[PDB]
């Protein structure tokens, strides 16, 4: 059993961390306060869901996560949470002053205040491991914390854990749900920063889980807190190999073996099905077949763009619920004569599926109805660049006339690391390109 | 349309489907980056007291 | 208010679209940078799909389908009517067709001159033309055509080219058939009930592949090295009520059954089989587009499909229908304000 | 804990600012004892952001009160919350500024400034964690325009990593106390071009035409103009007060509205303007974008914004206001600038103002506002060509080439607007 730390860098990521944990407690039975009745260990023990929680010798299991926050009110609200009992006030560190959306003052200015306590509470919980694997990386890209305190704490990783694995799972920036405007400044600069430190990133757009929340969940404007349960849901699919008995994506190794064979192209993007409203009185549940096709509609990734007009490098399909191995053969079979699925020349046109026969497990009272069994396509796919593009031509947009640039001027960084961020992102575009599309 | 490596446990199975075959800086160089940003601004800080000064 | 930008300024077809829209008193143009729009007229090369579909609160609207251009390039139409099973290799309205990169560049110089031998000993008739996306040679030698691609430098096709075909009379002359079809966001099938034919002026001459007039039917060929332009009939342009009393008159059939009936085959055949590529059905984005179809017609009254443009213009007499028809169907259908075509 | 210092200069600054604290003071449910009645956590929550508390569930605002004459200072001690201020922040001299800028910057003023200090200082001392200031004063007069840029410029040298925004009534021929305004206004616009991060333009005549135009007075007076000012700051500062989805300090609100450091004056507005008809989402969204419910006298259509905020406060349809701000964009196209992407935000707050089911508030950074510059520039400049006026400054110790630099450096501020206007 080798242990994953988990981090929650600014709002975003503390709140979406707290709904994981929230749920991962629901899915391995442990209570509020901590208890696990079904664990017969007590104050100890090498099981797989201990990847993610220790043990202390009352019984309690903690997890191992670290939240970080340059101001207190979100992180207070996990203190006083119906699962404070489950965390000690060691793993839950805030500053007093935020970074105003302002990557500069989170990377620089207050980054380099807070970085060494931060690093000394990690230590603290690497210590507590026999054989750690590597972190798991929460934030958003739009926020000062989220985007500047995170890039500098990847760098600092880097230096003290070389041999960890580091994966991320980013908030990429969608104007209906933020009242921000320099966000694809942030986003670009923590790119750049964080590219050669992260190993694997998971980007959910919030534009794509709020569409899903209004579409297929009924919600005529949902908020932080319904987003945050359906993106914990696509987390647990994704972190499960981790915390239950299985073979496929087992330590965090794999998934850059599995779904990242060009380093720096390491964003696979993720579909989930069914989502489905608990508010409906019955709903028909969906056969294997459907929602693995519903896997290629574009409606149901975490980011919207076409994987039609690229090319896959890799493509892991993760089930839960009532699956068996021939009703998936059945469908992807049946799915490869109907879609647009071109892979790379150098790469194998198949699927890696995991199966674990648990169903999702929902938050009572929320708005995601039980089904029977449901599955998470993890694809790299070149179709991703599009979310980049997107980015990078907003960025250009302001960066023309240099406006709002004098606030990271003012936090002492330099003008040169917009443009050496930016002409890093054009690489990128150009690597996207050279590797998906035919002239 | 081969099915490989297949693995079960109690848990569930996984498994792998075949359609087709193919054809960093130091902890030196971050504090002097964190340091010449703390630096600039001590620079555009005194400036402005100068200015406030005169 | 609806909103519009300009983005291809060449285009006569939405040239005019864009003034119908305005004239409407509903529709605003817009600078051609600005992201909040309803509408867009793209432009033709690396149009930023990417970047559509992202604006909160706007349904926004495109006149290009991302993916058509696999129809609407040689090389490219050619590979997939071969690699399509809905088309096939085998397929009957389309000249038997070989994609030749140039030497100094997967191929099929081999595979093409192993059907140019087959023909030569079997006595049959071996003239084909070389042609990509002037730049065209017509000639009964191998020899002559792989040594033109060559002196090139990008992909070219060699096709049979139709050494009988109908001749319209009087003139003993050549022409070819443009025909319009629209298809709208929800992938209905629109033929402009007006079709064209662009003729030659000049004696069909079998006996002659060097002088690409008689045998060459555009309109620019035409008008700059033929000398009886005009002729027979304006602009060298034939319209369907003309074409369908010839018909009549001359072989006692009609246009509707001799020849419009493969032309419909042919194009819903073409664009069903990309439509799990391209359809915009449940995309974030929707498109539409207008194809301009080119059929050649054999002295047996067969149809044959030449090529697909992608960005057609119109006949200068049909410009003010077929616009008017874009906006009812393709545009109004999605923003309606406060038939021509024939569905597929 | 987000503290926000309170301060008040001179006349119109000590009026208006005693405006405000009665309207914020009502809607935390403090009454004029500094005693909570209120019906709602909610009134609590963040009422540590403009209040102190003291012994007793005591709430005491973070407010300085400064004049050079103690007249006004004795209408606010006698106001209806007059007693609702900690006596020792009442900070005056005797003198007054004679509607005169060097006064209050660097002779009259000068020997009151160190007092004033003192007291900011021990309001900050008791901060946890300071945002910011924000000072009330007129441009047009000679205690709040000249007194109160030398206290920004002063608490700038103490505080220089700290937000400093302003609410800056600016004078109009229309509704005028002296011919020197212009002169006044425009030696303090330079001061606030450089030392403050948002300047709230409220200019005196779009209020005078407000209240006869629109509200149907016929005779207005500076109480009934306060009203409108009053309101404004309560919208304004409603996402600092109460909980909603805004979380953001005064730096993350400036960071998001000021794309350049010297264009920071911000048109505001206000809806509705004052009936038992409670108005519909499509109203407040129209009227709010409505020159006519603008309060710098600026038209918007002779501009570009480079960033627009409005607050909607009162039980409504968030996607109804999605909706309709939407509406009023595309009628709007071409006045907003295409550089900016999603430049518009827009946030709600569940609790309405006092007597409205609904209102709205508007925060315009739009490039017209250099209107309001050009007015002020040409009126300094009628009387600045003949010297006229001008041995009440000298007088006190000023020569005529601080006047010319002043001069220069509102058309160069003008000259900014008009460059980012074109692009
Ligand atoms: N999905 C989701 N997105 C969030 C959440 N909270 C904030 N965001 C998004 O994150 C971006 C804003 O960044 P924040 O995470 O709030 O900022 P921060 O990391 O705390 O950094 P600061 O600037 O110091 O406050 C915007 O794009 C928000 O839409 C959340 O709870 N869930
Ligand atoms: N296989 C074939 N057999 C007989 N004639 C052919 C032929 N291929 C082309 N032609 C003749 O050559 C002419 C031009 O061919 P092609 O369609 O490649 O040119 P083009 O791409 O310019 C048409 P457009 O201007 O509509 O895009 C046609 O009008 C047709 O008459
Ligand atoms: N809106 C408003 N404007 C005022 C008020 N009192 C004065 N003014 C304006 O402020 C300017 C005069 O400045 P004033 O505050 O009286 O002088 P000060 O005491 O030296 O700061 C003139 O432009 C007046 O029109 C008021 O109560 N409300
Ligand atoms: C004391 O100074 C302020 O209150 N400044 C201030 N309040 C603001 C409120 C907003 C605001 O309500 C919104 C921001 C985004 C959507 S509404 C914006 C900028 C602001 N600056
Ligand atoms: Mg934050
Ligand atoms: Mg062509
Ligand atoms: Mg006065």
């Amino acid at each position: 059993m080798r242990e994953c730390i988990s981090i929650h860098v600014g709002q975003a990521g503390v709140q979406i961390g707290n709904a994981c944990w929230e749920l991962y407690c629901l899915e391995h039975g442990i209570q509020p306060d901590g208890q696990m009745p079904s664990d017969k260990t007590i104050g100890g023990g090498d099981d797989s869901f201990n990847t993610f929680f220790s043990e202390t010798g009352a019984g309690k299991h903690v997890p191992r996560a670290v939240f970080v926050d340059l101001e207190p009110t979100v992180i207070d609200e996990v203190r006083t949470g119906t699962y404070r009992q489950l965390f000690h006030p060691e793993q839950l560190i805030t500053g007093k002053e935020d970074a105003a959306n302002n990557y500069a003052r989170g990377h620089y200015t207050i980054g380099k205040e807070i970085i060494d306590l931060v690093l000394d509470r990690i230590r603290k919980l690497a210590d507590q491991c026999t054989g750690l694997q590597g972190f798991l990386v929460f934030h958003s890209f739009g926020g000062g914390t989220g985007s500047g305190f995170t890039s500098l704490l990847m760098e600092r990783l880097s230096v003290d854990y070389g041999k960890k694995s580091k994966l991320e799972f980013s908030i990429y920036p969608a104007p209906q749900v933020s009242t921000a405007v320099v966000e694809p400044y942030n986003s670009i600069l923590t790119t750049h920063t964080t590219l050669e430190h992260s190993d694997c990133a998971f980007m959910v757009d919030n534009e794509a889980i709020y569409d899903i929340c209004r579409r297929n969940l009924d919600i005529e404007r949902p908020t932080y807190t319904n987003l945050n349960r359906l993106i914990s849901q696509i987390v647990s699919s994704i972190t499960a190999s981790l915390r239950f008995d299985g073979a496929l994506n087992v330590d965090l190794t794999e998934f850059q073996t599995n779904l990242v064979p060009y380093p720096r192209i390491h964003f696979p993007l993720a579909t989930y099905a069914p989502v489905i409203s608990a508010e409906k009185a019955y709903h028909e549940q969906l056969s294997v077949a459907e929602i693995t096709n519903a896997c290629f509609e574009p409606a149901n990734q975490m980011v919207k763009c076409d994987p039609r007009h690229g090319k896959y490098m890799a493509c892991c399909l993760l089930y839960r619920g009532d699956v068996v191995p021939k009703d998936v053969n059945a469908a992807i079979a049946t799915i490869k004569t109907k879609r647009s699925i071109q892979f790379v020349d150098w790469c194998p046109t198949g699927f890696k599926v995991g199966i674990n026969y648990q169903p999702p497990t929902v938050v009572p009272g929320g708005d995601l109805a039980k089904v029977q069994r449901a599955v998470c396509m993890l694809s790299n796919t070149t179709a991703i660049a599009e979310a980049w593009a997107r980015l990078d031509h907003k960025f250009d947009l302001m960066y023309a006339k240099r406006a709002f640039v004098h606030w990271y001027v003012g936090e002492g960084m330099e003008e040169g690391e917009f443009s050496e961020a930016r002409e890093d992102m054009a690489a990128l575009e150009k690597d996207y390109e050279e590797v998906g599309v035919d002239s | 349309m081969e099915v490989i490596e297949l693995n079960k446990c109690t848990s569930g199975q996984s498994f792998e489907v075949i359609l087709k075959p193919p054809s960093d800086p130091s902890l030196e160089e971050i504090q002097k980056k964190l340091e010449a940003a703390e630096e600039r601004r001590k620079y555009q800080e005194a400036e402005l007291l100068k200015h406030l000064a005169e | 208010m609806y909103t519009f930008v300009v983005r291809d300024e060449n285009s006569s077809v939405y040239a005019e679209v864009s003034r119908l829209l305005l004239a409407t008193g509903q529709w605003k143009r817009l600078r051609k940078d600005n992201p909040r729009f309803n509408l867009m007229l793209g432009e033709r090369n690396r149009l930023p799909f990417g970047r559509l579909g992202h604006e909160p609160g706007l349904v926004q609207l495109v006149n290009y389908y991302r993916g058509a251009d696999k129809l609407c390039r040689k090389a490219s139409l050619v590979k997939l009517i071969k690699t399509s099973p809905e088309l096939s290799e085998s397929c009957t309205w389309f000249p038997e067709s070989y994609v030749i990169y140039p030497t100094n560049l997967t191929d099929e110089r081999e595979v093409f001159l192993a059907a140019y031998n087959r023909r030569r000993e079997g006595r049959e008739g071996n003239v084909w033309i070389a042609k990509s996306s002037e730049g065209i040679l017509i000639s009964s030698e191998a020899s002559e055509l792989l040594d033109f691609i060559d002196e090139q430098g990008q992909v070219h096709v060699i096709q049979k080219y139709l050494e009988k075909p109908l001749l319209l009379e009087p003139g003993h002359r050549k022409f070819d058939i443009r025909s319009w079809v629209l298809v709208d966001h929800l992938y209905n099938i629109y033929l402009y009930r007006e079709g064209v034919l662009r003729t030659s002026s000049e004696p069909y001459n079998s006996a002659n592949f060097q002088d690409k007039t008689c045998h060459l039917t555009n309109h620019c060929i035409q008008k700059e090295y033929s000398k009886n332009y005009g002729r027979y009939e304006e602009g060298n342009e034939m319209f369907f009520e003309e074409f369908n009393q010839y018909l009549m008159d001359a072989l006692n059939t009609t246009l509707e059954n001799s020849i419009l009936l493969q032309i419909k085959h042919i194009i819903r055949s073409c664009l069903m089989c990309i439509e799990p590529a391209i359809s915009t059905k449940h995309l974030h984005y929707q498109s539409f587009q207008l194809f301009g179809f080119d059929f050649m017609v054999d002295e047996e009254l067969k149809v044959w499909l030449i090529e697909v443009n992608g960005a057609p213009a119109c006949a200068q007499k049909l410009y003010a229908e077929l616009c008017q028809g874009i906006v009812d169907v393709a545009i109004s259908s999605v923003f309606p304000l406060a038939s021509i075509f024939i569905k597929l | 804990m987000r503290e926000i210092v309170h301060i008040q200069a001179g006349q119109c600054g000590n009026q208006i600012g005693a405006k405000f604290w009665e309207v914020i003071s009502d809607e935390h449910g403090i009454d004029p004892t500094g005693s909570y009645h209120g019906d709602s956590d909610l009134q609590l929550e963040r009422i540590n952001v403009y209040y102190n508390e003291a012994t007793g569930n005591k709430y005491v605002p973070r407010a300085i009160l400064v004049d050079l004459e103690p007249g006004t200072m004795d209408s606010v001690r006698s106001g209806p919350f007059g007693q609702i201020f900690r006596p020792d922040n009442f900070v005056f001299g005797q003198s007054g500024a004679g509607n005169n800028w060097a006064k209050g910057h660097y002779t009259e003023g000068a020997e009151l400034v160190d007092s004033v200090l003192d007291v900011v200082r021990k309001e900050s001392e008791s901060c946890d964690c300071l945002q910011g200031f924000q000072l009330t004063h007129s441009l047009g007069g000679g205690t709040g325009s000249g007194m109160g840029t030398l206290l920004i410029s002063k608490i700038r040298e103490e505080y220089p990593d700290r937000i400093m925004n302003t609410f800056s009534v600016m004078p109009s021929p229309k509704v005028s106390d002296t011919v020197v305004e212009p002169y006044n206004a425009t030696l303090s616009v330079h001061q606030l071009v450089e030392n403050t991060d948002e300047t709230y333009c409220i200019d005196n005549e779009a209020l005078y035409d407000i209240c006869f135009r629109t509200l149907k007075l016929t005779t207005p007076t500076y109480g009934d103009l306060n009203h409108l000012v009053s309101a404004t700051m309560s919208g304004v500062t409603t996402c600092l007060r109460f909980p909603g989805q805004l979380n953001a300090d005064l730096r993350k609100l400036a960071v998001n509205m000021v794309p350049f450091p010297r264009l920071h004056f911000f048109m505001p507005g206000f809806a509705p303007l004052t009936q038992y008809r409670a108005l519909t989402v499509p109203e407040l969204t129209q009227q709010m974008f409505d020159s006519k419910n603008m309060m710098a006298a600026c038209d918007p259509r002779h501009g570009r914004y480079l960033t627009v905020a409005a607050i909607f406060r009162g039980r409504m349809s968030m996607k109804e206001v999605d909706e309709q701000m939407l509406n009023v964009q595309n009628k709007n196209s071409s006045y907003f600038v295409e550089w900016i992407p999603n430049n518009v935000k827009t946030a709600v707050c569940d609790i309405p103002p006092r007597g409205l089911k609904m209102s709205a508030t508007f925060i315009g950074n739009s490039t017209a506002i250099q209107e309001l510059f050009k007015r002020i520039s040409e009126q300094f400049t009628a009387m600045f060509r003949r010297k006229a006026f001008l041995h009440w400054y000298t007088g006190e110790g000023m020569d005529e080439m601080e006047f010319t630099e002043a001069e220069s450096n509102m058309n160069d501020l003008v000259s900014e607007y008009q460059q980012y206007q074109d692009a």
